RNA sequence: GCCGCGAUC
């Protein structure tokens, strides 16, 4: 008995601006859907952003290159705003080389297989003499949210050679999104509601695909509601007892006392095992001696003892 | 530690340390200087008859206690006469209203009382005196960020603070710039003014990332791109917390 | 918004500079946004020059006699691209912009004169009952960092 | 705009100036001593300050007048500054008097009081002398607190 | 003095003051409702101020 | 005790601060020791004990 | 010793008896307790480990 | 990495009495707790199927303010009592039910004439305390199935005042939710520290388990998104 | 083992 919204009359204003219309809506559902979609789109949207770069002659971000008009730190900031669209891959490498006089933009990036630069006038550096050159290799990745360069550590599992520059990643193609609620033009129904979602991205995502992604994210999140219901670690320990090359006399004594594991012996303080029959003062020293060789002195205290 | 009424145009009444050293450490006002003997003066404009002239006379603390000194925020006419017959003034440490013919001296500008640190606060008059003190002291502690960002609302005194601090690189005799680098700027001086013999060009060696006393970084980034004409006193490289020669 | 402040700190500390500066910065950023949108449509040089001229001579007997008539074509575009982020106005210390001038500047940019806008909550999306004063204030980051404290 | 300026401020300032001019003429006549005129001018300025603060309070307390189901009715205003002052959250009527009403008499070079007060508030501007005069009290308070 | 030192101030006091005030005319006049539970439902739905 | 408590509270109560009288009487008690003697017989004479 | 010092901010989600303590000051104030718990559970047989 | 999200697992439910429940979900990705809580709260509060009384007819005078013929309660009071009554109807849009009692004794919901189609969940609910002594009270009620909350703005039915007097403009609370409020706290999993957990608190007027109320809100919200999730579906 | 200087609440 609830009308279902249909994504109709989608119109595009510019290469970034976009308006998506949801014609049939009920009384109060317009604001609910608009807020949910806006939060989903602003929070978690897939996108591509530059992860790390490699310039030929630089060593770190706080240096300069002869012949260029900008610092390497500045160049990283102009690169951070570069937006790309990759198809079928996630670790695309964007190598660019340029020589001469004038600004160097994304239009001169080498033409890879399937990578679309949304805007080709995005300047990243300027050249100031005829004979200087700039050769850099840019790596772009795909992500979901804001990932600072400092926070990530898994990228350091393999050592990064001196010269690899780390740049923060944003991964969010949606920069601004606002919704509006009006009255639908349907007159046969008494009063109906329509929703228009003005969305401003960097051109990396399709507005209809963005709305679809938000809707499926919301549906998968809500899937958990439609069915509520619901109404001794060290390797040195846990070892066989007959591994400490003890004497014959201690072997039978331990069996009678039932010390079948190493950790059971280490928990016995010196004042109590001496009461065991035929333990032996010199033999007791032998047990202490071999256990001191492993670094396991008598008198420790454990908490939990699994049978195995 | 009190503000004597002769601290008008020579010592700032706002900028000063707060807890222990209040009233013992001061800051010279914008237009103040020292005497040939070592006394602080303050500019004033001579007023003859009812029209204030543009001639400027420098008055020490002792001398200013005899004349009658007008107010900077007093209206004027096209020729120079005061717009009212009654004008607020300062005679000897106090303030009253005097006749237009009794006025003897005129305040040069509304920035005379304050110092450099308190001059960069917009709507200073709308702020409490102690809160203005705290803001003026806190301005001297901001760290220069990664990118300079001009103030959308300022007091026009940012340029004077940035240019005369020595942080920026000012073209001493530059003409048309010849080659701009991320660390070097070279300008070919225009022919109208040259030193005869050996010709020559002016070369600037910008200082890149360098530790400062408070462990902060000092950076200089060029402004001019290429072939841009540059006049005397023009700013080419803006230092830390400076955008196009504007303190930011 | 980028920063959210507490209104309870103004009436007791008597920092009226905060509110007037926020209103004036909002007006300046409205002018800058108008110029940026105008540059987005790449309209004719004459219209942009006329708008900049009408936004520069606004005030009340201001001692600012700048004019774009003596400005050639290419420097007008350079100026407009330099102030697209916002028109960087300057009010001198003790004699500056008045409330009427700030209101006229706000009205020039098609903004609410009173200086307050209707702000919607980001979480629940419910309109805040009273209008909230939104403006662009210049925030400094002091040298007292927790990493050192 | 939340610092509603009283509409009667300038009229009472003008009448205070007229009274001060009259007492100045009386002193010029020679029948009034310096102490008498000084105390009288302090008294009249204090009375004017009280009157302007009170008038501000009447204009700001129940400023909002909203029509009921019939005719029109007035009630306590929803002015944000007035709400902050009356709720006791932060601020007080004394601090409000320096935002819309006149700043009033203030002086402490030694402990005396200047004859001419500060007739401008923080919502409007303050010229050089009014700010410089308020600096005396501000510096004295900031030095007293630390000692 | 025996007065409770732990007492809400500033934003808490402003919120309580704004919540407990009366307007001459607003959304909902003379309405009769079951209890405090309905007051939250009417306010959160926007039908009352 | 009546004089000191009232005179001390007079300075405090004027600035609108609340201090209970017990906290002032406690200090007064520590000011009211070490009496002098105008008699003898018990190994004490004209000394402040 | 066993003492720290850092700037304080506001936490409104906290109860009346809770304070937010950074996990970097902890693990330094409670280092000996951590040693004791590590040795008790057998994760580190020796103190050096 | 991309397209995968943390789903809430091992939820907590603390049922109290038969209409009070405090559901808890953990962990939800940063920002999803507020979105889910607000969406479910708005749906449960503003648009939910249910039933509540709308019109009453008391024998005697039909004015809004009346002497109430001495039933020890004002007519406003008994109008307040009837608003909180919770009913169930099996497949009928509107139905008329009549109550009649003679003899001293407070009136309850069980004293209405029996209908096999109208189900009363709280027959011990008290409406009035009889017409003083040695008298009777006659009242007929109509209840219709609606949606959300509809205040007594106006009748705008029939002609002139025939319908307003025939209805007395009783407030209707169709949605069977007494109070819904959510709180979002912080929880952590593995190394991640900034995650959201959602705590849902709801009390019901009856006729519906709070679990069922959440389930209905969730299923209608999910079915509102079919036109977008159908083509881009995993299955 | 300090002395000066600057800074924060």
């Amino acid at each position: 008995e609830f009308l279902k919204p249909r994504l109709v009359d989608i119109e595009q204003v510019s290469s970034t601006h976009a308006k998506v219309t949801l014609e049939p809506l009920e009384r109060g559902f317009g604001h609910t859907l608009g807020n949910a979609l806006r939060r989903i789109l602003l929070s978690s949207m897939p996108g591509c952003a530059v992860t790390e770069v490699e310039i030929d002659g630089v060593l770190h971000e706080y240096s300069t290159k002869e012949g260029v008009q900008e610092d390497i730190l500045e160049i990283l900031l102009n690169l951070k705003g570069l937006a790309v669209r990759v198809q079928g891959k996630d670790e695309v490498i964007l190598t660019l080389n340029k020589s001469g006089i004038g600004p160097v933009t994304a239009a001169d990036i080498t033409h890879d297989g399937d990578v679309e630069i949304v805007k080709p006038q995005h300047v990243i550096c300027h050249l100031t003499d005829e004979n200087a050159s700039i050769s850099m290799r840019i790596k772009v990745q795909r992500g979901r949210g804001y990932v600072p360069a400092s926070t990530r550590i898994h990228s350091e599992e393999d050592e990064r050679p001196i010269g690899r520059l780390l740049v923060d990643a944003c991964y969010s193609p949606v920069e601004r999104i606002a919704y509006n609620v009006e009255a639908a033009r349907v007159e046969q129904r008494t009063d109906l509601d329509k929703l228009v979602i003005e969305m401003e991205t960097n051109g990396t995502i399709d507005p209809e695909e963005a709305i679809r992604r938000a809707a499926t994210i919301l549906a998968e999140q809500l899937e958990a509601f439609v069915d509520l219901r619901d109404v001794e670690f060290d390797p040195i320990l846990l070892r066989p007892v007959d591994d400490l090359e003890l004497t014959v006399r201690s072997a039978n004594c331990l069996k009678a006392e039932a010390i079948h594991y190493i950790g059971d012996l280490v928990q016995r303080t010196e004042v109590e095992l001496l009461k065991t029959p035929n333990l032996g003062k010199k033999s007791l020293t032998e047990i202490k001696d071999v256990l001191a060789s492993r670094g396991l002195s008598l008198g420790m205290r454990l908490e939990n003892w699994p049978p195995a | 530690r009190d503000v004597h009424p002769t601290h008008y145009g020579r010592v700032c009444p706002i900028e000063t340390p707060e807890g222990p050293n209040i009233g013992l450490i001061n800051s010279l006002s914008v237009y103040a200087q020292t005497n040939e003997y070592g006394f602080l003066e303050t500019p004033y404009r001579k007023v003859t008859d009812g029209v204030v002239t543009d001639e400027i006379h420098y008055l020490s603390a002792i001398e200013e206690g005899n004349y009658v000194i007008a107010q900077a925020n007093s209206n004027l006419d096209e020729e120079g006469h005061f717009v009212e017959d009654l004008v607020t003034c300062r005679s000897k440490g106090e303030s009253s209203l005097f006749s237009r013919d009794q006025v003897d001296y005129m305040d040069v500008s509304t920035q005379q009382v304050v110092s450099v640190g308190a001059s960069l606060i917009p709507f200073l008059e709308h702020d409490d005196a102690n809160r203005a003190l705290m803001g003026a002291n806190m301005q001297r502690q901001a760290v220069p960020t990664l990118r300079a960002d001009k103030p959308l609302v300022g007091t026009g005194m940012e340029r004077a603070v940035a240019v005369d601090s020595g942080v920026t690189a000012v073209a001493k005799r530059g003409g048309v710039v010849q080659y701009v680098d991320a660390s070097r700027i070279v300008i070919k001086v225009n022919e109208d003014e040259m030193y005869p013999g050996e010709a020559g060009i002016d070369i600037y060696n910008l200082t890149k990332y360098t530790r400062s006393n408070q462990n902060t970084c000092i950076n200089q980034m060029p402004c001019v791109s290429l072939g841009e004409p540059v006049e005397r006193g023009d700013v080419l490289a803006d230092g830390p917390s400076t955008d196009l020669g504007e303190l930011a | 918004v980028d920063i959210v402040l507490n209104p309870l700190g103004v009436p007791s500390r008597m920092n009226i500079g905060q509110i007037l500066e926020t209103h004036l910065g909002m007006a300046a950023k409205g002018i800058g946004d108008k110029i940026n949108a105008m540059l987005k449509q790449q309209q004719e040089v004459a219209k942009l020059r006329e708008f900049i001229q009408r936004a520069y001579d606004l005030g009340a007997d201001v001692r600012q006699k700048v004019d774009l008539s003596t400005f050639s074509d290419e420097e007008v575009m350079r100026l407009a691209e330099n102030l697209r982020k916002g028109m960087p106005i300057a009010t001198p210390v003790f004699d500056g912009a008045k409330e009427a001038e700030i209101k006229e500047l706000l009205k020039l940019g098609d903004l609410p004169t009173s200086g307050q806008i209707r702000l919607y909550d980001g979480r629940t999306g419910e309109q805040f009952e009273r209008p909230v004063t939104v403006g662009y204030m210049y925030m400094l980051k002091l040298n007292h960092l927790v990493d050192d404290k | 705009d939340d610092m509603v300026i009283p509409e009667k401020k300038h009229e009472i300032i003008s009448e205070a100036e007229a009274e001060v001019a009259e007492i100045q003429e009386q002193f010029q006549s020679g029948l009034v001593t310096a102490g008498e005129r000084y105390n009288k001018v302090i008294d009249i300025w204090a009375a004017a300050n009280d009157r302007v603060s009170k008038a501000m309070m009447d204009n700001l307390q129940t400023e909002t007048v909203i029509n009921r189901d019939g005719q029109e009715e007035k009630q306590v205003s929803f002015n944000s500054i007035y709400m902050m002052a009356d709720s006791g959250a932060r601020g007080s009527a004394a601090q409000i008097r320096q935002l819309a009403g006149m700043r009033g008499l203030m002086a402490k070079p030694d402990g005396s009081i200047i004859e001419t007060p500060i007739t401008a508030n923080f919502r409007e501007g303050l010229n050089v002398l009014q700010y410089f005069i308020s600096t005396h009290g501000a510096r004295k308070g900031l030095a007293d607190t630390a000692l | 003095n025996g007065e409770p030192i732990i007492v809400p101030s500033q934003d808490v006091v402003l919120g309580l003051y704004y919540m407990t005030r009366d307007c001459v005319n607003a959304k909902g006049e003379g309405m009769v409702l079951t209890g405090p539970k309905e007051a939250e439902r009417l306010y959160r739905s926007g039908l009352a101020s | 005790t009546r004089y000191i408590v009232n005179e001390v509270q007079d300075v405090y109560r004027l600035q609108g601060v609340k201090i209970n009288d017990k906290h002032i009487e406690v200090i007064v008690r520590q000011m009211l020791r070490k009496a002098t003697i105008v008699n003898a017989g018990s190994s004490d004479f004209l000394e402040g004990e | 010793d066993y003492s720290g010092r850092s700037v304080i901010t506001v936490g409104p989600y906290l109860r009346l008896h809770q304070c937010g303590l950074p996990k970097k000051m902890a693990l330094e104030l409670f280092k000996p307790f951590i040693y004791g718990k590590l040795e008790l559970r057998g994760l580190a047989t020796t103190i050096k480990a």
